[PDB]
């Protein structure tokens, strides 16, 4: 069934489980034509694939070049979404190889489901949560290697660094998601909190910076400020 | 014109032969239906007066024996009957209609709509879905479950329906998730109607059945197999002429004898609304559409 705050510790448990995210497969640019018409340009996209549990990353850069002379590109996008989680899956050595994949979108259900009859076994799940993912290519490390690919790629990340040495899955995620929610909201001042201090590095081997546990403790409470705060100059409260 | 007698009616009940039904009080001397019309299937179909639930009936051909409805006492219905004696079945009928003592199939010469119903329905086809060998007519009520609902229980006692699943790997070929999902021709044309049913002909027979099992058993599992039929058409980019020319007629004709006041339970809102106005063959069914926006246009 879907997935929501109740069930949300099954998240960190020992069952192997894949979050999809295709929000940024099929990502364009609109612009007007010589004519004054409008066209899109598109530009090169990626599947966000994750397992929260230990915070493996597949990201498979989805090139332009795959979009040349097909229609309905919104409707393929999630096809062939569908089409390269299948691909990963059955490149997995069956141990590792999921029993769920957790879709953030719920049109993605049936274009998965058709592509996985072959693994009867791997339940396909929608969610209720409004998982901020989206904002992965506010990432700079992540977005710098789709803009730079030149054919499709696969670049396999940890997207906690080295967090779980010190952290649960549970704990990992949920700065995660605070820091992409951040992101979303504001993506300047959410950039700003984690940069401002040019004494805390990010190593070549991460995608975040170096905090102490107690400099996370203070990043945390100014992206929880930027989250509500944003929330007031949305809603003026 | 043939007859089917009846030993006596002991219990209150609603009758139905086709598409017309009449009332057989308790202990009411009635002895069975004559002048029904030869070349067709029938359905002969029973409510009892005090349990309105139990739809029952039977399918059968007069060209293929000589029928007759006897009541069990114990096992608490009207069941039919086979008499291999023809000299003796064709002396008590004879005795049944001297004394005016059976309804006349009350057919219209104008009407034709039990041939439209029927038009590609076939006894020994019934008999293969219902495997009951030893009878040639078939019994169906209103709770006969079908093998889709199996895979979720006596095998005996159910409706063979052809297995139709649109996320399947009967459905969709390796390589083509997105097309044959999307377009469904290859199942229908290649699978269905090449490798399954032989033939059109076959495929609209068991569309006619199913409807009419749904129509008067309300099986549930029935109505679910012929929106199945309908939707596998109509979500085919790829349909030969004749066949969508043929299904306009065939669903016109289920609409059109639909009771008004079953719709709510007979006919599902979103196959229809997306046969009719979204799918590939949204423009192709004209008398259907009409029938369907004249008669019930709330459902769409
Ligand atoms: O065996 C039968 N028993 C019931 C018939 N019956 C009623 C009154 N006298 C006999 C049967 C066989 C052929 C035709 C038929 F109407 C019924
Ligand atoms: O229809 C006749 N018998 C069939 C019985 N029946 C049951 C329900 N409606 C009719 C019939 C008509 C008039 C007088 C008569 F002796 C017989
Ligand atoms: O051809 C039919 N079903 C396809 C499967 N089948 C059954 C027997 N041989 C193949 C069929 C079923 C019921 C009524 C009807 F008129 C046709
Ligand atoms: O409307 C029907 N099912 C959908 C609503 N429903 C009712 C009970 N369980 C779900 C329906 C029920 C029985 C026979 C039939 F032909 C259709």
């Amino acid at each position: 069934g879907a997935m929501n705050s109740s069930n949300y510790a099954e998240l960190f448990n020992n069952d192997i489980k894949l979050f999809v995210d295709d929000t940024n497969v099929y990502r364009v640019t609109v612009h007007k034509t010589f004519e004054g018409n409008v066209a899109t340009k598109a530009i090169n996209g990626c599947i966000f694939t994750l397992n929260p549990k230990t915070g493996h990353l597949f990201l498979k850069i989805i090139h332009t070049s795959v979009w040349a002379g097909q229609k309905r590109l919104s409707q393929l996008a999630k096809w062939k979404t569908a089409e390269e989680v299948s691909a990963l899956v059955r490149s997995l050595p069956k141990e590792e190889q999921p029993k769920q994949i957790i879709v953030t979108r719920k049109a993605m259900l049936d274009p998965l489901e058709v592509h996985m009859l072959d693994f009867p076994n791997i339940a396909i799940r929608p969610t209720e949560l409004r998982l901020p993912f989206s904002a992965a290519m506010s990432i700079d490390k992540l977005s710098d290697v789709v803009m730079k690919a030149t054919e499709p790629q696969m670049v396999l990340f940890n997207i906690y660094d080295d967090w779980l040495d010190r952290i649960s899955s549970y704990t990992a995620f949920s700065r995660l998601t605070l820091l992409l929610r951040a992101l979303k909201t504001n993506e300047e001042s959410a950039k700003m909190i984690l940069l401002s201090d040019p004494t805390i590095t990010i190593k070549s081997y991460h995608l975040w910076p170096s905090f102490t546990d107690e400099q996370w403790i203070t990043i945390e409470s100014q992206m929880r400020d930027l989250i509500l705060t944003e929330y007031g100059r949305k809603y003026n409260v | 014109m043939n007859t089917v007698p009846f030993t006596s009616a002991p219990i209150e009940v609603t009758i139905g032969i086709d598409q017309y039904s009449f009332n057989v009080k308790e202990n009411q001397p009635f002895h069975g239906i004559k002048d029904i019309p030869i070349g067709h299937v029938h359905v002969i179909h029973f409510q009892h007066a005090d349990n309105s639930s139990m739809r029952y009936g039977y399918w059968f051909d007069c060209r293929m024996g000589n029928f007759y409805i006897q009541y069990d006492p114990k096992d608490g219905l009207y069941k039919m009957m086979e008499e291999r004696d023809g000299a003796k079945f064709e002396n008590i009928v004879h005795n049944f209609k001297e004394r005016q003592m059976m309804v006349s199939y009350p057919k219209i010469d104008e009407d034709d709509t039990w041939y439209n119903l029927t038009e590609f329905v076939q006894m020994d086809k019934i008999r293969k879905i219902v495997r009951k060998d030893e009878n040639q007519f078939s019994y169906v009520d209103s709770s006969m479950t079908t093998v889709q609902e199996n895979e979720l229980s006596d095998p005996a006692h159910s409706l063979n329906y052809t297995v139709i699943n649109f996320k399947s790997r009967e459905a969709i070929r390796p390589g083509h998730e997105m097309e044959d999902f999307l377009d469904k021709s290859y199942y229908l044309n290649t699978v269905m109607l090449q490798g399954i049913f032989k033939n059109s002909s076959n495929y609209f027979g068991e569309l006619q059945f199913a409807f009419l099992n749904a129509m008067f058993f309300g099986n549930y599992g029935s109505s679910l197999q012929w929106h199945a039929m309908i939707e596998l058409i109509c979500s085919s980019a790829t349909v030969p002429k004749h066949m969508l020319d043929k299904l306009d007629e065939i669903l016109y004709y289920q609409i059109k004898t639909l009771p008004e006041q079953y719709s709510d339970i007979l006919l599902n809102e979103r196959v229809w609304n997306i046969c009719l106005y979204s799918s590939f063959q949204k423009n192709s069914l004209h008398n259907t559409e009409k029938i369907m926006e004249n008669k019930y246009p709330e459902l769409l």
